Protein backbone atom coordinates (compact mmCIF):
# COMPACT_ATOMS: atom_id res chain seq x y z
CA UNK A 1 0.00 0.00 0.00
CA UNK A 2 1.06 3.72 0.10
CA UNK A 3 4.13 3.05 1.89
CA UNK A 4 5.31 0.33 0.00
CA UNK A 5 7.40 0.53 -3.21
CA UNK A 6 7.26 -2.94 -5.09
CA UNK A 7 10.77 -3.87 -6.09
CA UNK A 8 10.66 -6.84 -8.09
CA UNK A 9 8.93 -10.48 -7.85
CA UNK A 10 10.16 -13.06 -5.64
CA UNK A 11 8.35 -16.11 -5.91
CA UNK A 12 4.56 -17.69 -5.50
CA UNK A 13 3.20 -19.36 -2.74
CA UNK A 14 0.37 -21.21 -1.47
CA UNK A 15 -2.41 -17.89 -2.93
CA UNK A 16 0.84 -16.61 -4.01
CA UNK A 17 2.77 -14.07 -5.44
CA UNK A 18 5.23 -12.74 -3.31
CA UNK A 19 7.32 -9.34 -3.80
CA UNK A 20 10.50 -7.57 -2.31
CA UNK A 21 8.98 -4.43 -1.12
CA UNK A 22 10.75 -1.20 0.31
CA UNK A 23 9.05 0.59 2.92
CA UNK A 24 9.17 4.30 1.67
CA UNK A 25 9.00 5.94 5.21
CA UNK A 26 11.57 3.82 7.52
CA UNK A 27 13.63 2.20 4.64
CA UNK A 28 12.75 -1.84 5.94
CA UNK A 29 12.82 -4.37 3.24
CA UNK A 30 10.09 -6.45 3.40
CA UNK A 31 8.71 -9.94 1.17
CA UNK A 32 4.89 -8.75 0.47
CA UNK A 33 2.43 -11.65 -0.31
CA UNK A 34 -0.64 -10.49 -2.09
CA UNK A 35 -3.42 -12.45 -2.10
CA UNK A 36 -5.75 -11.88 -5.04
CA UNK A 37 -9.03 -11.63 -3.46
CA UNK A 38 -12.19 -12.38 -5.81
CA UNK A 39 -14.80 -10.93 -3.37
CA UNK A 40 -17.75 -13.05 -5.91
CA UNK A 41 -15.97 -16.36 -5.67
CA UNK A 42 -14.95 -18.13 -2.16
CA UNK A 43 -13.77 -14.78 -0.27
CA UNK A 44 -10.39 -15.47 1.61
CA UNK A 45 -8.27 -18.74 0.71
CA UNK A 46 -8.24 -20.78 3.56
CA UNK A 47 -4.74 -21.31 3.11
CA UNK A 48 -4.46 -17.31 3.97
CA UNK A 49 -6.54 -17.31 6.86
CA UNK A 50 -4.27 -20.55 8.71
CA UNK A 51 -1.27 -18.66 7.75
CA UNK A 52 -2.13 -15.28 9.53
CA UNK A 53 -4.15 -16.84 12.08
CA UNK A 54 -1.13 -19.29 13.06
CA UNK A 55 1.75 -16.94 12.26
CA UNK A 56 0.46 -14.19 14.49
CA UNK A 57 0.59 -16.51 17.54
CA UNK A 58 4.12 -18.10 16.58
CA UNK A 59 7.10 -15.73 17.67
CA UNK A 60 10.59 -17.50 17.78
CA UNK A 61 14.23 -16.70 16.01
CA UNK A 62 13.55 -19.87 13.37
CA UNK A 63 9.76 -18.97 12.48
CA UNK A 64 9.43 -16.24 9.73
CA UNK A 65 8.05 -12.98 11.03
CA UNK A 66 4.66 -11.35 9.99
CA UNK A 67 5.00 -7.94 10.46
CA UNK A 68 1.44 -7.04 9.24
CA UNK A 69 -1.63 -7.40 7.41
CA UNK A 70 -3.32 -4.82 5.17
CA UNK A 71 -6.53 -5.91 4.30
CA UNK A 72 -8.63 -3.50 2.27
CA UNK A 73 -11.80 -4.07 -0.23
CA UNK A 74 -10.22 -6.20 -2.79
CA UNK A 75 -6.83 -6.68 -1.58
CA UNK A 76 -5.37 -8.67 1.10
CA UNK A 77 -1.32 -7.97 1.95
CA UNK A 78 0.72 -10.47 4.24
CA UNK A 79 3.72 -8.09 4.97
CA UNK A 80 6.82 -10.58 6.43
CA UNK A 81 9.92 -9.80 7.28
CA UNK A 82 12.64 -10.58 3.96
CA UNK A 83 15.09 -13.53 3.56
CA UNK A 84 17.75 -13.48 0.95
CA UNK A 85 16.36 -17.11 -0.47
CA UNK A 86 14.81 -20.51 0.12
CA UNK A 87 17.15 -23.56 0.97
CA UNK A 88 16.38 -25.47 -2.56
CA UNK A 89 17.76 -22.65 -4.42
CA UNK A 90 20.92 -23.10 -2.02
CA UNK A 91 21.45 -26.29 -2.49
CA UNK A 92 21.06 -26.18 -6.09
CA UNK A 93 23.94 -23.41 -5.95
CA UNK A 94 25.68 -25.57 -3.40
CA UNK A 95 25.68 -28.59 -5.68
CA UNK A 96 28.29 -29.95 -6.98
CA UNK A 97 30.77 -28.58 -3.82
CA UNK A 98 28.10 -29.81 -1.39
CA UNK A 99 26.60 -27.43 1.60
CA UNK A 100 29.27 -27.54 4.56
CA UNK A 101 28.76 -30.07 7.24
CA UNK A 102 28.89 -27.56 9.98
CA UNK A 103 26.45 -25.26 8.09
CA UNK A 104 23.97 -28.31 7.81
CA UNK A 105 24.28 -29.00 11.36
CA UNK A 106 23.51 -25.54 12.71
CA UNK A 107 20.46 -25.68 9.87
CA UNK A 108 18.74 -28.62 11.39
CA UNK A 109 19.21 -27.28 15.09
CA UNK A 110 17.78 -24.36 13.97
CA UNK A 111 14.81 -26.13 11.84
CA UNK A 112 14.29 -28.17 15.05
CA UNK A 113 14.21 -25.99 17.27
CA UNK A 114 11.73 -23.39 15.40
CA UNK A 115 9.36 -27.23 14.86
CA UNK A 116 9.49 -27.91 18.61
CA UNK A 117 8.05 -24.27 19.09
CA UNK A 118 5.34 -24.95 16.97
CA UNK A 119 4.76 -28.30 18.31
CA UNK A 120 4.41 -27.09 21.76
CA UNK A 121 1.93 -24.23 20.61
CA UNK A 122 -0.43 -26.62 18.85
CA UNK A 123 0.75 -25.96 15.25
CA UNK A 124 1.34 -28.96 12.77
CA UNK A 125 3.50 -27.34 9.55
CA UNK A 126 2.41 -30.54 7.45
CA UNK A 127 4.36 -28.89 4.14
CA UNK A 128 8.07 -28.83 5.16
CA UNK A 129 10.19 -28.97 2.07
CA UNK A 130 12.94 -26.85 0.98
CA UNK A 131 11.62 -23.92 -1.24
CA UNK A 132 9.65 -23.20 2.39
CA UNK A 133 12.74 -23.29 4.46
CA UNK A 134 14.00 -19.51 4.43
CA UNK A 135 18.05 -18.40 4.36
CA UNK A 136 19.62 -14.88 5.31
CA UNK A 137 23.47 -13.95 4.66
CA UNK A 138 24.10 -13.93 8.89
CA UNK A 139 23.55 -18.16 8.79
CA UNK A 140 19.60 -17.70 10.15
CA UNK A 141 17.44 -20.65 8.96
CA UNK A 142 13.55 -20.07 8.96
CA UNK A 143 10.12 -21.97 8.64
CA UNK A 144 8.12 -20.30 5.99
CA UNK A 145 4.67 -20.82 4.33
CA UNK A 146 1.93 -21.68 7.11
CA UNK A 147 -0.60 -22.12 4.79
CA UNK A 148 -1.24 -25.97 4.74
CA UNK A 149 -0.32 -25.47 8.63
CA UNK A 150 -3.53 -27.00 11.37
CA UNK A 151 -3.76 -26.55 14.67
CA UNK A 152 -4.16 -29.56 16.71
CA UNK A 153 -6.00 -28.93 19.67
CA UNK A 154 -7.88 -31.32 17.97
CA UNK A 155 -6.32 -34.41 16.12
CA UNK A 156 -5.91 -33.57 12.51
CA UNK A 157 -7.84 -35.51 9.86
CA UNK A 158 -5.98 -36.79 6.52
CA UNK A 159 -6.71 -35.54 2.96
CA UNK A 160 -8.15 -38.66 1.05
CA UNK A 161 -6.81 -36.81 -1.89
CA UNK A 162 -3.66 -34.92 -0.55
CA UNK A 163 -2.48 -32.22 -2.06
CA UNK A 164 0.98 -31.86 -0.12
CA UNK A 165 4.52 -32.82 -0.90
CA UNK A 166 5.26 -36.33 -2.32
CA UNK A 167 8.93 -36.66 -1.73
CA UNK A 168 8.76 -35.62 2.07
CA UNK A 169 5.44 -37.49 3.18
CA UNK A 170 6.06 -39.76 5.79
CA UNK A 171 4.69 -43.56 5.54
CA UNK A 172 1.98 -43.40 8.00
CA UNK A 173 0.07 -41.16 5.36
CA UNK A 174 0.89 -42.64 2.48
CA UNK A 175 -0.26 -46.36 4.58
CA UNK A 176 -3.63 -44.17 5.08
CA UNK A 177 -3.82 -43.50 8.35
CA UNK A 178 -6.64 -41.37 9.98
CA UNK A 179 -4.82 -38.58 11.66
CA UNK A 180 -1.66 -36.51 11.41
CA UNK A 181 0.75 -35.77 14.26
CA UNK A 182 3.50 -34.23 14.97
CA UNK A 183 5.80 -37.07 14.01
CA UNK A 184 4.54 -36.08 10.04
CA UNK A 185 6.91 -33.23 10.45
CA UNK A 186 9.87 -35.06 12.33
CA UNK A 187 10.02 -37.40 9.06
CA UNK A 188 10.00 -34.27 6.66
CA UNK A 189 12.49 -32.79 8.55
CA UNK A 190 15.07 -36.21 8.08
CA UNK A 191 14.36 -36.32 4.39
CA UNK A 192 15.55 -32.46 4.58
CA UNK A 193 18.96 -33.49 6.27
CA UNK A 194 20.19 -36.24 3.85
CA UNK A 195 19.34 -34.45 0.88
CA UNK A 196 21.44 -31.60 2.47
CA UNK A 197 23.93 -34.12 3.21
CA UNK A 198 24.08 -36.10 -0.19
CA UNK A 199 23.19 -33.38 -2.86
CA UNK A 200 19.68 -35.30 -3.98
CA UNK A 201 16.40 -36.14 -2.46
CA UNK A 202 16.32 -39.06 -0.13
CA UNK A 203 12.68 -40.59 -1.93
CA UNK A 204 12.05 -39.12 -5.13
CA UNK A 205 8.85 -41.04 -6.15
CA UNK A 206 6.52 -40.50 -9.20
CA UNK A 207 3.37 -41.81 -7.42
CA UNK A 208 1.95 -42.93 -4.05
CA UNK A 209 2.98 -46.01 -4.79
CA UNK A 210 6.32 -45.09 -5.91
CA UNK A 211 6.96 -43.17 -2.80
CA UNK A 212 5.81 -45.85 -0.39
CA UNK A 213 8.34 -48.31 -2.54
CA UNK A 214 11.65 -46.11 -2.46
CA UNK A 215 11.03 -45.49 1.43
CA UNK A 216 10.59 -49.83 1.32
CA UNK A 217 14.07 -50.34 -0.52
CA UNK A 218 15.91 -47.94 1.79
CA UNK A 219 15.00 -48.51 5.23
CA UNK A 220 13.53 -51.85 4.59
CA UNK A 221 9.37 -53.08 3.84
CA UNK A 222 8.45 -52.69 7.46
CA UNK A 223 6.47 -55.79 9.39
CA UNK A 224 4.60 -56.07 13.13
CA UNK A 225 7.97 -55.85 14.60
CA UNK A 226 9.56 -52.43 13.95
CA UNK A 227 5.76 -51.30 13.36
CA UNK A 228 3.23 -52.63 15.36
CA UNK A 229 -0.24 -52.33 13.58
CA UNK A 230 1.19 -51.60 10.05
CA UNK A 231 0.00 -54.62 8.81
CA UNK A 232 -4.16 -53.36 9.70
CA UNK A 233 -3.38 -49.99 7.97
CA UNK A 234 -5.98 -49.38 4.83
CA UNK A 235 -3.79 -49.08 2.31
CA UNK A 236 -1.34 -51.97 3.71
CA UNK A 237 -1.00 -55.37 1.12
CA UNK A 238 0.81 -58.21 2.31
CA UNK A 239 1.78 -58.47 -1.33
CA UNK A 240 4.33 -55.30 -0.62
CA UNK A 241 8.11 -56.90 -1.74
CA UNK A 242 10.29 -57.93 1.19
CA UNK A 243 13.16 -55.60 1.24
CA UNK A 244 15.98 -55.12 3.93
CA UNK A 245 16.96 -52.90 5.56
CA UNK A 246 19.87 -50.71 4.55
CA UNK A 247 23.39 -49.97 6.19
CA UNK A 248 23.48 -46.05 6.96
CA UNK A 249 26.57 -46.10 5.80
CA UNK A 250 25.96 -46.56 2.22
CA UNK A 251 22.83 -43.97 2.46
CA UNK A 252 24.14 -41.30 4.02
CA UNK A 253 27.86 -41.72 3.44
CA UNK A 254 29.68 -38.11 4.54
CA UNK A 255 27.89 -38.30 8.17
CA UNK A 256 29.71 -39.50 11.36
CA UNK A 257 28.00 -42.08 13.63
CA UNK A 258 25.97 -39.60 15.91
CA UNK A 259 24.76 -38.40 12.69
CA UNK A 260 23.87 -41.65 11.53
CA UNK A 261 22.19 -42.61 14.51
CA UNK A 262 19.45 -38.76 14.73
CA UNK A 263 18.85 -39.32 11.28
CA UNK A 264 17.91 -43.20 11.62
CA UNK A 265 15.63 -41.62 14.81
CA UNK A 266 14.17 -38.78 12.79
CA UNK A 267 12.86 -41.87 10.47
CA UNK A 268 11.83 -44.44 12.44
CA UNK A 269 8.14 -46.43 10.81
CA UNK A 270 6.39 -45.89 13.57
CA UNK A 271 5.55 -42.69 14.22
CA UNK A 272 4.71 -43.31 18.03
CA UNK A 273 9.02 -43.84 18.82
CA UNK A 274 10.05 -41.65 15.98
CA UNK A 275 11.79 -38.85 17.79
CA UNK A 276 10.75 -35.62 18.65
CA UNK A 277 11.94 -32.05 18.18
CA UNK A 278 12.45 -31.44 21.81
CA UNK A 279 14.26 -35.06 22.09
CA UNK A 280 16.61 -34.50 18.72
CA UNK A 281 18.05 -30.94 20.05
CA UNK A 282 19.16 -33.42 23.35
CA UNK A 283 21.20 -35.52 20.55
CA UNK A 284 25.06 -35.65 21.14
CA UNK A 285 24.95 -34.87 17.17
CA UNK A 286 24.54 -31.06 18.34
CA UNK A 287 27.03 -31.16 21.46
CA UNK A 288 29.56 -29.40 18.51
CA UNK A 289 27.36 -26.91 16.49
CA UNK A 290 28.01 -23.68 15.57
CA UNK A 291 27.05 -20.79 13.44
CA UNK A 292 28.59 -20.61 9.87
CA UNK A 293 27.49 -18.73 7.45
CA UNK A 294 26.61 -19.51 3.63
CA UNK A 295 28.44 -18.55 0.68
CA UNK A 296 25.54 -16.62 -0.84
CA UNK B 1 2.22 -40.10 24.08
CA UNK B 2 3.13 -36.53 23.34
CA UNK B 3 6.82 -34.26 24.64
CA UNK B 4 3.95 -31.39 24.27
CA UNK B 5 0.68 -32.47 26.04
CA UNK B 6 1.65 -30.50 28.67
CA UNK B 7 2.77 -27.60 26.78
CA UNK B 8 0.04 -27.66 24.34
CA UNK B 9 -2.30 -27.82 27.73
CA UNK B 10 -0.92 -25.01 29.61
CA UNK B 11 -0.60 -23.17 26.02
CA UNK B 12 -4.86 -23.47 25.67
CA UNK B 13 -5.04 -22.46 29.06
CA UNK B 14 -3.26 -18.87 28.17
CA UNK B 15 -5.47 -18.66 24.89
CA UNK B 16 -8.80 -19.56 26.12
CA UNK B 17 -8.25 -15.69 28.51
CA UNK B 18 -7.61 -14.34 25.32
CA UNK B 19 -10.24 -15.47 22.95
CA UNK B 20 -12.97 -15.10 25.81
CA UNK B 21 -16.24 -12.75 24.66
CA UNK B 22 -17.50 -10.33 27.02
CA UNK B 23 -20.13 -11.84 29.39
CA UNK B 24 -22.17 -8.93 29.70
CA UNK B 25 -22.56 -8.47 25.57
CA UNK B 26 -25.75 -9.38 25.08
CA UNK B 27 -27.56 -6.71 27.51
CA UNK B 28 -25.90 -3.86 25.13
CA UNK B 29 -27.13 -5.66 22.46
CA UNK B 30 -30.15 -3.29 21.74
CA UNK B 31 -31.75 -5.48 19.23
CA UNK B 32 -31.32 -8.75 19.71
CA UNK B 33 -31.56 -11.45 22.64
CA UNK B 34 -30.13 -15.14 24.72
CA UNK B 35 -33.32 -16.24 23.15
CA UNK B 36 -32.18 -15.14 19.50
CA UNK B 37 -28.51 -16.51 20.04
CA UNK B 38 -30.50 -19.68 21.12
CA UNK B 39 -31.89 -20.16 17.95
CA UNK B 40 -29.05 -19.14 15.47
CA UNK B 41 -26.84 -21.81 17.52
CA UNK B 42 -28.98 -24.60 17.36
CA UNK B 43 -30.28 -23.74 13.20
CA UNK B 44 -26.06 -24.07 13.37
CA UNK B 45 -25.97 -27.65 14.93
CA UNK B 46 -28.49 -28.78 12.08
CA UNK B 47 -26.36 -27.03 9.33
CA UNK B 48 -23.63 -28.94 10.97
CA UNK B 49 -25.30 -31.93 10.70
CA UNK B 50 -26.61 -31.29 7.15
CA UNK B 51 -23.16 -30.53 5.33
CA UNK B 52 -21.51 -33.35 7.84
CA UNK B 53 -19.29 -31.01 9.44
CA UNK B 54 -17.14 -31.83 12.49
CA UNK B 55 -18.24 -30.78 15.98
CA UNK B 56 -15.22 -28.43 16.29
CA UNK B 57 -16.15 -26.64 13.75
CA UNK B 58 -19.26 -25.56 15.07
CA UNK B 59 -17.78 -24.56 18.95
CA UNK B 60 -15.12 -22.24 16.60
CA UNK B 61 -18.28 -20.75 14.62
CA UNK B 62 -19.90 -19.84 18.40
CA UNK B 63 -16.40 -18.60 19.56
CA UNK B 64 -16.53 -15.92 16.86
CA UNK B 65 -19.87 -14.70 17.08
CA UNK B 66 -19.68 -14.29 20.61
CA UNK B 67 -16.56 -12.57 20.08
CA UNK B 68 -18.07 -10.60 17.43
CA UNK B 69 -21.33 -9.37 19.23
CA UNK B 70 -19.27 -8.34 21.87
CA UNK B 71 -17.47 -5.30 20.01
CA UNK B 72 -20.33 -4.58 17.51
CA UNK B 73 -24.21 -4.06 17.42
CA UNK B 74 -25.95 -5.82 15.08
CA UNK B 75 -29.76 -5.96 14.09
CA UNK B 76 -32.04 -9.13 14.14
CA UNK B 77 -32.06 -8.93 10.57
CA UNK B 78 -28.41 -9.27 10.27
CA UNK B 79 -27.69 -12.09 12.80
CA UNK B 80 -27.85 -14.72 10.90
CA UNK B 81 -25.53 -13.07 8.64
CA UNK B 82 -23.45 -12.69 11.21
CA UNK B 83 -23.57 -16.26 12.32
CA UNK B 84 -23.67 -17.65 8.33
CA UNK B 85 -19.62 -15.87 7.92
CA UNK B 86 -18.75 -17.28 11.56
CA UNK B 87 -19.77 -20.97 10.19
CA UNK B 88 -18.15 -20.22 6.75
CA UNK B 89 -14.73 -19.21 8.38
CA UNK B 90 -14.61 -21.97 10.90
CA UNK B 91 -15.23 -24.45 8.46
CA UNK B 92 -12.27 -22.48 6.18
CA UNK B 93 -10.16 -22.75 8.98
CA UNK B 94 -10.84 -26.42 10.58
CA UNK B 95 -12.01 -28.23 7.59
CA UNK B 96 -10.35 -29.96 4.92
CA UNK B 97 -12.69 -29.27 2.42
CA UNK B 98 -15.38 -26.28 3.40
CA UNK B 99 -18.77 -26.26 1.64
CA UNK B 100 -18.89 -23.84 -1.21
CA UNK B 101 -20.10 -20.29 -0.63
CA UNK B 102 -23.04 -20.68 -2.67
CA UNK B 103 -23.90 -23.46 0.04
CA UNK B 104 -23.92 -20.91 3.00
CA UNK B 105 -26.63 -18.90 0.57
CA UNK B 106 -28.57 -21.24 0.12
CA UNK B 107 -28.55 -22.45 3.65
CA UNK B 108 -30.04 -19.22 4.64
CA UNK B 109 -33.02 -19.66 2.29
CA UNK B 110 -31.34 -17.43 -0.20
CA UNK B 111 -32.03 -14.14 2.59
CA UNK B 112 -28.40 -12.69 1.67
CA UNK B 113 -26.53 -12.66 -1.25
CA UNK B 114 -23.08 -14.08 -1.80
CA UNK B 115 -21.63 -10.65 -1.79
CA UNK B 116 -23.19 -10.00 1.37
CA UNK B 117 -21.99 -13.14 3.03
CA UNK B 118 -18.32 -12.45 1.14
CA UNK B 119 -18.15 -8.58 2.86
CA UNK B 120 -19.54 -10.29 6.41
CA UNK B 121 -16.60 -12.38 6.29
CA UNK B 122 -14.17 -9.51 5.55
CA UNK B 123 -15.55 -7.98 8.32
CA UNK B 124 -15.38 -10.78 11.13
CA UNK B 125 -12.16 -11.23 10.00
CA UNK B 126 -11.52 -8.04 11.44
CA UNK B 127 -13.44 -7.39 14.24
CA UNK B 128 -11.77 -10.53 15.14
CA UNK B 129 -7.92 -9.31 14.02
CA UNK B 130 -7.60 -13.05 12.69
CA UNK B 131 -7.53 -14.34 15.43
CA UNK B 132 -9.31 -17.69 14.25
CA UNK B 133 -7.24 -20.59 16.56
CA UNK B 134 -9.42 -20.17 19.72
CA UNK B 135 -9.53 -22.93 22.18
CA UNK B 136 -12.66 -24.54 22.83
CA UNK B 137 -14.53 -27.29 25.11
CA UNK B 138 -14.24 -29.47 22.39
CA UNK B 139 -10.51 -29.28 22.61
CA UNK B 140 -10.24 -29.46 26.72
CA UNK B 141 -12.28 -32.25 26.43
CA UNK B 142 -10.34 -34.39 23.73
CA UNK B 143 -7.04 -34.09 26.28
CA UNK B 144 -9.02 -34.75 29.12
CA UNK B 145 -10.09 -37.89 27.27
CA UNK B 146 -6.54 -39.19 27.56
CA UNK B 147 -7.26 -39.16 31.44
CA UNK B 148 -10.20 -41.90 31.40
CA UNK B 149 -8.94 -45.45 32.82
CA UNK B 150 -10.24 -47.36 30.86
CA UNK B 151 -11.11 -45.40 28.13
CA UNK B 152 -15.40 -45.50 27.62
CA UNK B 153 -16.93 -44.56 24.36
CA UNK B 154 -20.16 -43.42 26.14
CA UNK B 155 -18.33 -41.62 28.39
CA UNK B 156 -16.77 -39.51 25.94
CA UNK B 157 -19.85 -39.44 23.44
CA UNK B 158 -22.25 -38.13 26.51
CA UNK B 159 -19.00 -35.53 27.54
CA UNK B 160 -19.57 -34.20 23.77
CA UNK B 161 -23.09 -33.88 23.92
CA UNK B 162 -22.62 -32.09 26.86
CA UNK B 163 -20.41 -30.19 26.31
CA UNK B 164 -22.65 -29.05 22.83
CA UNK B 165 -25.31 -27.87 24.95
CA UNK B 166 -23.67 -25.50 26.64
CA UNK B 167 -23.12 -23.17 23.66
CA UNK B 168 -27.00 -23.40 23.16
CA UNK B 169 -27.70 -20.88 26.63
CA UNK B 170 -25.40 -18.17 26.88
CA UNK B 171 -27.63 -17.50 29.80
CA UNK B 172 -25.16 -18.76 32.13
CA UNK B 173 -22.90 -20.28 29.97
CA UNK B 174 -20.80 -17.19 28.83
CA UNK B 175 -19.22 -16.86 32.49
CA UNK B 176 -17.35 -19.95 32.67
CA UNK B 177 -14.00 -20.96 30.54
CA UNK B 178 -13.74 -23.86 28.38
CA UNK B 179 -12.04 -25.53 30.23
CA UNK B 180 -14.14 -25.33 33.18
CA UNK B 181 -16.96 -25.95 31.11
CA UNK B 182 -15.03 -29.63 29.65
CA UNK B 183 -14.26 -29.76 33.37
CA UNK B 184 -17.99 -29.79 34.19
CA UNK B 185 -19.14 -32.22 31.43
CA UNK B 186 -16.46 -34.50 31.79
CA UNK B 187 -17.45 -35.22 35.94
CA UNK B 188 -20.47 -35.36 35.13
CA UNK B 189 -20.81 -38.00 31.85
CA UNK B 190 -18.13 -39.95 34.10
CA UNK B 191 -20.69 -40.04 36.63
CA UNK B 192 -23.82 -40.29 34.93
CA UNK B 193 -22.18 -43.35 33.09
CA UNK B 194 -20.19 -45.27 35.62
CA UNK B 195 -20.27 -43.64 39.20
CA UNK B 196 -17.15 -42.26 38.87
CA UNK B 197 -15.39 -38.69 39.34
CA UNK B 198 -13.26 -36.23 38.01
CA UNK B 199 -10.21 -38.23 37.96
CA UNK B 200 -7.06 -37.31 40.37
CA UNK B 201 -4.30 -37.09 37.43
CA UNK B 202 -6.91 -34.50 35.69
CA UNK B 203 -6.97 -31.96 39.54
CA UNK B 204 -3.25 -32.32 39.26
CA UNK B 205 -2.75 -31.15 36.18
CA UNK B 206 -5.90 -28.65 35.38
CA UNK B 207 -5.69 -27.71 39.03
CA UNK B 208 -9.34 -27.77 39.04
CA UNK B 209 -10.45 -29.86 42.13
CA UNK B 210 -14.12 -31.05 41.94
CA UNK B 211 -15.62 -28.06 44.42
CA UNK B 212 -14.08 -25.36 41.89
CA UNK B 213 -16.45 -27.28 39.24
CA UNK B 214 -18.89 -27.31 41.72
CA UNK B 215 -20.72 -23.89 40.40
CA UNK B 216 -20.49 -24.69 36.34
CA UNK B 217 -21.39 -28.64 36.86
CA UNK B 218 -25.16 -27.51 38.63
CA UNK B 219 -25.70 -25.49 35.92
CA UNK B 220 -24.99 -27.97 33.70
CA UNK B 221 -26.87 -30.88 35.60
CA UNK B 222 -30.03 -28.38 35.36
CA UNK B 223 -28.95 -27.82 31.53
CA UNK B 224 -29.36 -31.96 31.00
CA UNK B 225 -32.25 -32.49 33.51
CA UNK B 226 -34.20 -29.70 31.48
CA UNK B 227 -32.72 -30.95 28.30
CA UNK B 228 -35.77 -32.68 26.99
CA UNK B 229 -37.86 -29.87 27.28
CA UNK B 230 -35.58 -27.59 25.94
CA UNK B 231 -37.14 -24.90 23.37
CA UNK B 232 -34.17 -25.37 21.40
CA UNK B 233 -33.55 -29.61 20.14
CA UNK B 234 -31.10 -30.05 17.73
CA UNK B 235 -28.27 -31.23 19.85
CA UNK B 236 -30.85 -33.96 21.32
CA UNK B 237 -31.96 -35.17 18.23
CA UNK B 238 -28.71 -35.41 16.69
CA UNK B 239 -27.00 -36.81 19.75
CA UNK B 240 -29.21 -40.20 19.56
CA UNK B 241 -27.59 -41.37 16.37
CA UNK B 242 -25.77 -44.36 16.96
CA UNK B 243 -22.52 -42.78 15.98
CA UNK B 244 -22.69 -41.29 19.26
CA UNK B 245 -24.14 -44.19 21.11
CA UNK B 246 -27.27 -42.83 21.18
CA UNK B 247 -26.13 -41.06 24.92
CA UNK B 248 -29.47 -38.34 24.64
CA UNK B 249 -31.24 -40.97 25.26
CA UNK B 250 -29.77 -41.83 28.30
CA UNK B 251 -31.43 -40.86 32.23
CA UNK B 252 -29.52 -37.85 33.80
CA UNK B 253 -28.51 -38.86 37.06
CA UNK B 254 -31.20 -37.01 39.52
CA UNK B 255 -28.52 -35.68 42.14
CA UNK B 256 -25.39 -35.63 42.07
CA UNK B 257 -23.73 -36.11 45.37
CA UNK B 258 -21.78 -32.81 45.88
C1 LIG C 1 4.99 -17.83 1.64
C2 LIG C 1 6.29 -17.11 1.46
N1 LIG C 1 6.99 -17.26 0.32
C3 LIG C 1 8.12 -16.53 0.35
C4 LIG C 1 8.98 -16.61 -0.88
C5 LIG C 1 8.24 -15.78 1.63
C6 LIG C 1 9.31 -14.95 1.94
C7 LIG C 1 9.36 -14.29 3.16
C8 LIG C 1 10.45 -13.47 3.43
N2 LIG C 1 11.41 -13.34 2.50
C9 LIG C 1 11.33 -13.98 1.33
N3 LIG C 1 12.36 -13.84 0.39
N4 LIG C 1 10.29 -14.78 1.05
S1 LIG C 1 6.89 -16.08 2.68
Amino acid sequence: MENFQKVEKIGEGTYGVVYKARNKLTGEVVALKKIRLDTETEGVPSTAIREISLLKELNHPNIVKLLDVIHTENKLYLVFEFLHQDLKKFMDASALTGIPLPLIKSYLFQLLQGLAFCHSHRVLHRDLKPQNLLINTEGAIKLADFGLARAFGVPVRTYTHEVVTLWYRAPEILLGCKYYSTAVDIWSLGCIFAEMVTRRALFPGDSEIDQLFRIFRTLGTPDEVVWPGVTSMPDYKPSFPKWARQDFSKVVPPLDEDGRSLLSQMLHYDPNKRISAKAALAHPFFQDVTKPVPHL
Amino acid sequence: VPDYHEDIHTYLREMEVKCKPKVGYMKKQPDITNSMRAILVDWLVEVGEEYKLQNETLHLAVNYIDRFLSSMSVLRGKLQLVGTAAMLLASKFEEIYPPEVAEFVYITDDTYTKKQVLRMEHLVLKVLTFDLAAPTVNQFLTQYFLHQQPANCKVESLAMFLGELSLIDADPYLKYLPSVIAGAAFHLALYTVTGQSWPESLIRKTGYTLESLKPCLMDLHQTYLKAPQHAQQSIREKYKNSKYHGVSLLNPPETLNL
